[PDB]
């Protein structure tokens, strides 16, 4: 951890580069609205619309894991491609950048969510949420270390 | 690699001497080390930007280091320590990281910042690319460590800790 240091080729890899954006997009819209839900969740929602409500949020934050998972994948093979080309580096190491702001994005929209449900209640369900809120900062967290670990 | 290389032996000795021996008095585990950069620190201007006349014998070089309590990654310090003549090296003061409020660039000297904790501590780091490095490390711990929030930061590019506007403004902790 030392921080001082498609038949044509190049075609194929912007294939990689144009599908991974195309993701990053998807992962930015189901940010917005994890965020979106959390602002419904926030207004006082009758009982039965809450838990419809809940269910939809359990739905956007598996499908926010499981693009994760795919973006990290994807662009560290973009980055292995780029080893030995300054145009393929820039572009992978563009698309990890974006990455990782949105990941932070997705920590500072949970982050908010949930100071503003402590703020707002003060039965056990409670506490479940939390525990689920927490699960995933960790993930995020690990996520972002393994972002920024270097491939070789 | 003069960077590389003197970070690779500064950070053997550090854990060396500091972060791997059990407590002398108490026997706790050490702390988890994690980072560190050479600063340089003015007696006389330790608290603002020293001027140009501040004579050399002000300047003193001293190291930054963050670390981690060894039962809590969660609980980060920040210690500030002088180089013994054998490689060694000798905590003088250490900060929670829950202390850390402000961080500013200094706009006109290339190398300085401002860290706003106890009180405000003006250093400089040996290049500007290592100032770059260590608050980038700085926040970046800081944001990790208490779950999206991030101190009050000025003059710095925003993108170089992952953020943009209105992520700082949702994350800055005085809100």
């Amino acid at each position: 951890a030392n921080p001082y240091e498609g038949s044509d080729d190049f075609v194929a890899f912007m294939n990689k580069i144009n599908s991974i954006n195309a993701n990053l997009s998807r992962y930015e819209n189901i940010i917005n609205q994890i965020d979106a839900q959390h602002k419904d969740l926030l207004t006082q929602v009758s009982e039965e619309q809450e838990m419809e409500l809940r269910r939809s949020l359990d739905d956007y934050i598996s499908q926010a894991t499981d693009l994760q998972y795919q973006l990290k994948a994807d662009i560290k093979d973009a980055q292995r491609d780029g080893l030995h080309d300054s145009n393929k580096q820039a572009q992978a190491e563009n698309c990890r950048q974006k990455f990782l702001k949105l990941i932070q994005d997705y920590r500072i929209i949970d982050s908010n969510y949930k100071e503003e449900s402590k703020e707002q209640a003060k039965v056990q369900a409670r506490h479940q949420e939390l525990l689920k809120l927490e699960k995933t900062m960790a993930e995020l967290t690990q996520l972002f270390n393994d972002m920024e670990e270097l491939v070789i | 690699n003069f960077l590389a290389e003197q970070y690779e032996r500064d950070r053997k000795a550090i854990i060396n001497c500091c972060f791997s021996r059990p407590d002398h008095k108490t026997g706790e585990p050490p702390n988890n080390y994690i980072t560190h950069v050479r600063i340089i620190e003015d007696s006389k201007f330790p608290s603002s930007r020293p001027p140009p006349d501040s004579k050399l014998e002000n300047k003193k070089k001293r190291l930054l280091i963050l670390s981690a309590k060894p039962n809590n990654a969660k609980l980060i310090q920040i210690h500030k320590a002088r180089e013994n003549s054998d490689g060694s090296f000798q905590i003088g003061r250490t900060w929670q990281l829950t202390e850390l409020v402000r961080v500013e660039k200094d706009l006109e000297i290339s190398e300085g910042f401002i860290l706003t904790m106890s009180k405000k501590y003006y250093w400089e780091t040996n290049s500007a690319k290592e100032r770059t490095v260590f608050i980038k490390s700085l926040i970046t711990l800081y944001i990790q460590t208490f779950e999206g929030h991030v101190p009050e930061l000025v003059n710095w590019d925003l993108s170089l800790f992952y953020l943009d506007e209105r992520s700082y403004q949702r994350a800055v902790i005085t809100n």
